[PDB]
């Protein structure tokens, strides 16, 4: 009997077989490796669709531009990025008349909010492009050290603790002959290391100041940096993204199209609601198509002059201030200059040898010694390639930076409803990247007369949908972002699920956000009783086997598993004593929001209670919920190198080593005879010594000449 | 030789250096430079806690009557240590202490 | 209702339902709160069973609510 | 250096003897997860 | 070497009805068969063919006392019914190593109620779902199996 | 360790600070000689801290080694590792050898 | 019917003892440290 799994779909709909195919909503490590051909490759595409715009020579940056922004339209079926203005201005137009008072309210909160933020709240991100350094930082790293930058550059702006100050002194920064900075330089290392020789030699950093000119800086601050995000943006940018991603977020938030930020079975409700209300308004006797479109560089069509021009339509009643502070942010993206990371290797097996040509050289050997992809894609981008390693890129979006915008003009796009008065309406939903479409008309000629209609539309508008990957199917099933919807059925194709191992908190904070975690995923991703009640076995095993907390009655031996079973037997309310202190659990999908201290609280021995929530404990000392007890110690996070200053200077005089070996021998002779707890180490030494040589007179080693001796240079040492 | 080491660190204190690098950094102090010599820091918060509690005494401990009321040993088992700490400033506890 | 929204990963969820209510310091009608409960477990326990009148009247006649009887507060 | 392509290969038949075998039920038993707390609610008791 | 080899040695040029028990191993065959041993055969109860290159079973000669057969290491791929009409009384049966395509070729020992345990190793039709399940309500005479019904003793 | 042993220096006797009287696996008394390298191996930081220590070997090539092994200054008193080839045993005549 | 002899050999797990024939005599194990000597008996 071979088995066929796919069989299954015999005997049950495909919608609810497929459930769950992938449990990883993140990303593989197998996925094809990212570096510098495939920014190469993206930038490539990007130039490739929009080549028929005009293409100039910029005067700031010096590099070559592609506008293709009202350029000719598209004779073929292939991508496009050349979305007409009117076309543009008209859908937001008529989405403003549908929806009156929209564009203003949304841009006078937008406003409001920006006004009350502050600059804090840029460190809330992934991964932050530095340009001081010119790498992938942390986001508060990254804001400390271009405030530093600015204060060396007369530039103040965090100090007023306002965002607008601080987007104020970045444009004021655009705009300095000269940009002083730190930054941080590795130098060789000489200092001792027991291996076999007593050396070793590693990377030691410090900081420097360096200077740039202004157009430098000019092409720093616009550079996209490349670690499904292809890049990230520095700090230059994030303030103005934030602000028109608010904006769009605003208006998105009032349109019932948008897709987003719906989460939850509220996504549930609105696939559900969308079909319902398009099958009620279908003609008496007509027919209600659906598609689940999907869109083909997405984001290496999208121009950013298009956004700009919708930020413009969208304020168009407001502060002019506030206007060109919404505008800050496509104009920058307009100019954007991509990295194109690490480089290349080129080996030599002959000679059994290898070497990695970094991106300032890609073309500094000839385009033979390239294979064939990278030599034609080298021989593509040379126009748009700089001296300095890098690549202009007009162009294109690089995937999510302006999603809320996206989701805009895709809502924009479904609004005309009607193209020609023809017999069709056309509807749906949209969230940033993947639409549903919703076509009512008399028979599927004219549904498919409005579905060519449509993808005319978008094609004006820049929006390229994917005939390679979308279909269309009579109205009541389809998809719509991984989420299968069948007759009012509805399933998921990728779910997120917990993962090995806790939090990586402490005892009771971990057990919280593990059950926290299974609550959450329940509510949004729509995690069934059976699976969660198992997720619940699953985290309850990993916990027990990270804390070594294995219940009291268990027969498992460890250090502190002894102390547990004393516990155990000398308890007499088992129920009450908590899982860390290898009790039962107890936890269930009715009390997933319940510490389990509260819970366990009416059980617990009245002795057991005092010690647990002792108020005066030596662990605690000084989201999720739970309570303080004895079980929120602390773990010791002190580590790096302090007083940097006097450790290099003591490092760089030259006694060192010898220091370091005279101690070596005697305070390694014994495992720990360290009088440890900031006792100088010559103090140490002269104890140390001083009972070596009493120990040596009672065993006999020494005469009582060396003795007194001794004693004599240790009366000159100072500690005796 | 107590007389060999005792003569090699007169020598050493001629040298002025050596005499002032002894006298301020501390037995604390030593460990730290090895440390970064020959570790760094990681990454992965789930795996490094298994590791942090697989050790002897990774909880830090308040300093007070309470945390001196605990032994040393239980039952031959290590609880707490005597000697200060650097990063936390006071003393360090095994896991096992909670559960004492 | 700010009471329904922190049980809802055990109320709502993508394909079910579940009718719950909610309760606090609804005290006084104690021994009939009681009673009910005991009575309807009675029942569930007897009808899955063969021939039900005799293992019911069992069941009931053998039942205390932690002082006396079933038949009494009834 | 050229990319080493994957090549392209045809069926194999060890891959449906793996997913026979596989699905199929031996005499031993590898799990072993802890307990859960009582089930009260109707869901809990489904899902238990 | 041939079968005719193996007779004469394990006989030794005596009576057929002289020994119950024969040893046809590593015996090259014509087209894959086992002749050699003629039909005036009247007792036997051990046999044992293996590296033979049987290809079919069509040449075996009438019984009534065989109670073991073994064949391994062989391409046989056929119908076994003949078996019951030449000795209907195999208790220990052996095809391990042999080459058989799927299930219906162990169909035809239905017919055969005195067999307990059947071997079969390494085949083809060994690798699938519920194969051992499969097997056993095929052939509810069977006792015994690879070695695993229930316990494990030997034969 | 060997060499010190076999050297039969004082400082080497003077170094002693457990028992001698061992055996080998076939339960015989052995010669002080050997029940001293036995002692040593077994502990090798016995002859070593109170051997007492020397300068390095301040020259272009010749470097100190500790009592760790690691080539670190400060070494032995005496023992100097040379950053050269040392080619030894020529001669292997092979001489007559009787056998008791 | 005796007590821990390490000659018969180590502790026989169930596999063995269900299939062991009468008259003969094998080692098992309670817990830790306690281990017996056992035979087998056709009543």
């Amino acid at each position: 009997m071979n088995i066929n799994p796919y069989f299954l779909f015999i005997d049950v709909p495909i919608q609810a077989a497929i459930s769950t195919t992938f449990p990883y909503t993140g990303v593989p490590p197998y996925s094809h490796g990212t570096g510098t051909g495939y920014t190469i490759d993206t930038v490539i595409r990007t130039h490739e669709y929009s080549n028929k715009g005009k293409q100039y020579i910029s005067d700031v940056t010096g590099c070559t531009m592609v506008d293709p922004t009202n350029g000719p339209l598209p004779e073929d079926n292939e991508p496009s990025a050349y979305a007409q203005l009117d076309c543009v201005l008209e859908a937001l137009d008529r989405m403003d008349e549908e929806h009156p008072g929209l564009f203003q309210a949304a841009s006078q909160n937008a406003m409001e909010t920006l006004m009350v933020t502050t600059v804090d709240k840029l460190t809330q991100g992934r991964q932050t492009f530095d340009w001081t350094v010119c790498r992938n930082q942390p986001a508060a790293t990254a804001l400390n050290t271009t405030i530093t930058s600015f204060r060396l550059n007369d530039l103040n702006g965090a100090d007023k603790g306002g965002l607008i100050p601080f987007c104020q002194d970045i444009i004021d920064s655009l705009d300095r002959p000269e940009m002083t900075f730190f930054s941080v330089k590795n130098i060789k290392k000489k200092l001792p290391a027991k291996n076999r020789k007593g050396f070793l030699i590693k990377r030691i950093p410090m900081k420097v100041k360096d200077k740039i000119t202004k157009v430098e800086y000019i092409k720093r601050a616009l550079s996209l940096n490349t670690m499904r995000a292809i890049a990230t943006a520095g700090i230059q940018i994030r303030g103005f993204v934030l602000v028109v991603e608010n904006l769009a977020k605003n208006i998105c938030e009032n349109l019932e199209q948008s897709g987003l930020p719906v989460g939850g079975n509220e996504k549930k409700a609105k696939l559900s609601n969308a079909v319902a209300k398009m099958l009620s308004n279908c003609p008496p006797g007509g027919i209600s198509m659906t598609v689940t479109g999907d869109n083909t560089k997405w984001n290496e069509c999208l121009n950013p002059r298009i956004f700009l021009a919708m930020t413009e339509r969208i304020t168009r009643d407001s502060p002019i201030w506030f206007r060109d502070f919404c505008s800050i942010a496509p104009v920058l993206f307009s100019n954007k200059i991509a990295r194109l990371g690490k480089g290349f290797m080129i080996t030599s097996k002959t000679k059994r040898l290898k070497a990695q040509i970094p991106c300032p050289d890609l073309f500094s050997i000839p385009l033979e010694r390239y294979n064939e992809e990278t030599r034609a894609k080298l021989k593509k981008l040379k126009p748009f390639f700089n001296e300095e390693g890098t690549a202009s890129l007009s162009p294109g979006m690089m995937m999510g930076m302006f999603n809320m915008l996206s989701t805009v003009l895709g809502v924009a796009a479904l609004g005309i409803k009607n193209i020609g008065n023809k017999e069709y309406l056309w509807d749906g939903l949209q969230s940033s990247d993947d639409f549903a479409l919703f076509v009512n008309a008399k028979d599927e000629e004219t549904c498919m007369e409005g579905i060519n209609d449509f993808y005319r539309t978008c094609k004006l508008l820049g929006i390229n949908m994917s005939k390679k990957k979308s279909y269309c199917n009579e109205t009541g099933m389809f998809e719509f972002t991984s989420m299968f919807y069948r007759d009012g059925f509805v399933s998921n194709f990728a779910m997120e699920l917990p993962s090995f191992g806790v939090a990586g908190v402490n005892e009771s904070a971990d057990m919280a956000i593990g059950m926290t975690i299974i609550k959450n995923n329940m509510i949004n991703n729509g995690m069934g009783p059976a699976t969660a009640q198992t997720a619940i076995q699953l985290f309850i095993a990993d916990y027990r086997y990270t804390y070594k907390c294995h219940r009291g009655d268990s027969k498992v031996e460890g250090k502190r598993m002894k102390i547990i079973k004393e516990l155990w037997e000398n308890t007499k309310g088992r129920d009450g004593l908590l899982v860390a202190d290898g009790g039962p659990n107890i936890y269930n999908l009715r009390n997933l929001h319940i510490p389990e201290i509260v819970l366990k609280y009416n059980l617990m021995d009245p002795e057991y209670k005092g010690r647990l929530l002792h108020p005066q404990n030596p662990f605690v000392g000084h989201d999720y919920d739970a309570v303080s007890g004895t079980h929120s110690w602390r773990t010791k996070r002190n580590r790096s190198i302090l007083n940097t200053d006097q450790r290099n200077m003591i490092l760089e005089e030259q006694c060192y080593a010898k220091c370091c070996n005279l101690f070596e021998a005697c305070f390694n002779s014994a495992s720990y005879r360290k009088p440890v707890g900031q006792h100088s180490m010559l103090e140490a030494m002269a104890h140390r010594l001083r009972m070596d040589a009493r120990l040596d007179y009672e065993s006999g080693r020494m005469s009582k000449d060396d003795f007194e001796k001794a004693m004599a240079h240790l009366g000159e040492i100072g500690y005796i | 030789m107590t007389l060999a080491k005792i003569e090699l660190l007169k020598q050493l204190l001629r040298d002025n250096e050596a005499k002032t690098v002894l006298k301020q950094t501390t037995v604390d102090q030593y460990n730290i430079i090895r440390k970064f010599n020959t570790s760094r820091i990681e990454k992965n918060p789930s795996l490094r806690m298994k590791w942090a509690m697989c050790s002897n005494f990774p909880l830090a401990l308040t300093k007070g009557d309470m945390a001196n009321r605990i032994p040393l040993e239980y039952k031959g088992i290590q609880l707490k240590t005597n000697a200060e700490d650097i990063g936390t400033k006071g003393q360090m506890c095994s896991i096992a202490a909670v559960t004492w | 209702s700010a009471e329904f929204i922190e049980m809802l990963h055990c109320l709502q969820g993508e394909n079910w339902r579940q009718i719950y209510h909610p309760g606090g310091n609804k005290l006084t009608e104690s021994r009939s709160q009681s009673m009910i409960v005991a009575c309807r477990k009675i029942i569930r326990r007897s009808i899955v069973a063969s021939n039900p009148l005799e293992l019911a009247v069992e069941i009931a006649n053998k039942t205390v609510i932690d002082t006396e009887p079933l038949k009494s507060c009834l | 250096e050229e990319p080493k392509i994957p090549n392209k290969c045809r069926v194999a038949a060890w891959v449906q003897t793996e997913m026979n075998l596989l699905s199929t039920l031996t005499s031993k038993r590898a799990l072993d997860l802890p307990e859960i707390g009582p089930d009260v609610a109707p869901v809990e008791h489904v899902g238990s | 070497m041939e079968m005719g080899r193996r007779i004469h040695l394990e006989l030794r040029n005596r009576t057929p009805s002289d020994v119950k028990e024969l040893v046809l191993d590593n015996s090259r065959s014509n087209e894959g068969k086992l002749e050699g041993l003629t039909d005036e055969f009247e007792e036997l109860e051990f046999l044992s063919t293996i590296n033979v290159g049987l290809t079919s079973i069509a040449n075996l000669p009438k019984l009534n006392k065989l109670k073991k057969l073994e064949l391994s290491d062989n391409r046989v791929s056929g119908g076994l019914e003949v078996l019951a009409e030449k000795c209907p009384n195999l208790t220990h049966l052996n095809l391990s190593g042999n080459k058989i395509k799927d299930l219906s070729t162990i169909e035809p020992l239905k017919k055969l109620e005195n067999l307990k345990s059947l071997d079969l190793f390494n085949c083809e039709v060994t690798n699938l779902n519920d194969y051992r399940e499969n097997v056993f309500k095929l052939l509810p005479q069977l006792t015994y199996l690879d070695g695993y019904d229930r316990d494990d003793k030997e034969a | 360790i060997l060499c010190m042993v076999f050297s039969q220096d004082t400082r080497m006797f003077q170094g002693v600070r457990g028992e001698i009287n061992f055996l080998n696996r076939a339960g015989q008394l052995l010669s002080p000689m050997y029940q001293l390298q036995r002692y040593f191996l077994n502990r090798s930081n016995d002859l070593f801290d109170q051997w007492g220590y020397e300068e390095s070997p301040k020259a272009s090539e010749l470097h100190g080694i500790n009592e760790s092994m690691n080539a670190s200054d400060y070494t032995l008193k005496g023992v100097v590792v040379t950053r050269n080839v040392i080619d030894d045993f020529s001669s292997t005549e092979t001489e007559k050898v009787s056998i008791t | 019917s005796g007590k821990y002899d390490p000659d018969l050999g180590d502790f026989k797990t169930i596999e063995e003892l269900e299939k062991l024939k009468p008259g003969e005599k094998a080692n098992i194990l309670l817990y830790q440290g306690k281990p017996v000597k056992v035979v087998k008996r056709k009543r």
